């Protein structure tokens, strides 16, 4: 698992607007 | 040496399962509505990033813990009702960058430093 050993996360900040038809 | 470290300040709020199409520009976005920018974490996987489903806000007041955790309770986003619960984390530093990052998009607001000058 060379590929999975590995610990990385960036918070990405998007706008998926799943919220904006019920707001 | 003091820091305050009786004053359980890595306190924040937890959220509950998310839309796995929610990513933390949303999570913020529902914050903002209080417009207190402060860390936020949300569960992804290690390796390909996934969104877990678990959320965590973590704000310094104690006036707006009890406010955003009542208010966001049963507080439907994207067809999930917010369970917000208390607990508190503290961020270890071999993964400051993740919460870095989170106040990298803070910083705009974090440049104001307080005593102005001279």
């Amino acid at each position: 698992g060379s590929k999975s050993q590995y610990i990385d996360i960036m918070p990405d900040f998007s706008p998926s607007g799943l919220l904006e038809l019920e707001s | 040496g003091a820091m305050g470290n009786e004053y359980k300040d890595n306190a924040y709020i937890y959220i509950g399962n998310l839309n796995r199409e929610l990513t933390e520009g949303d999570i913020l976005t529902v914050f903002s509505e209080y417009g207190v920018p402060v860390d936020v974490i949300l569960s992804r996987d290690e390796n390909t990033g996934e969104s877990q489903g678990f959320a965590y806000l973590k704000y310094e007041d104690q006036r707006s813990t009890i406010l955003a955790v009542d208010n966001l309770n049963g507080f439907k986003i994207g067809g999930r009702a917010l369970k917000i619960d208390h607990t508190f984390y503290r961020p270890k530093r071999s993964l400051q960058k993740y919460y870095e990052a989170v106040k990298e998009e803070l910083d705009r607001d974090i440049v104001s430093k307080n005593n102005a000058e001279k």
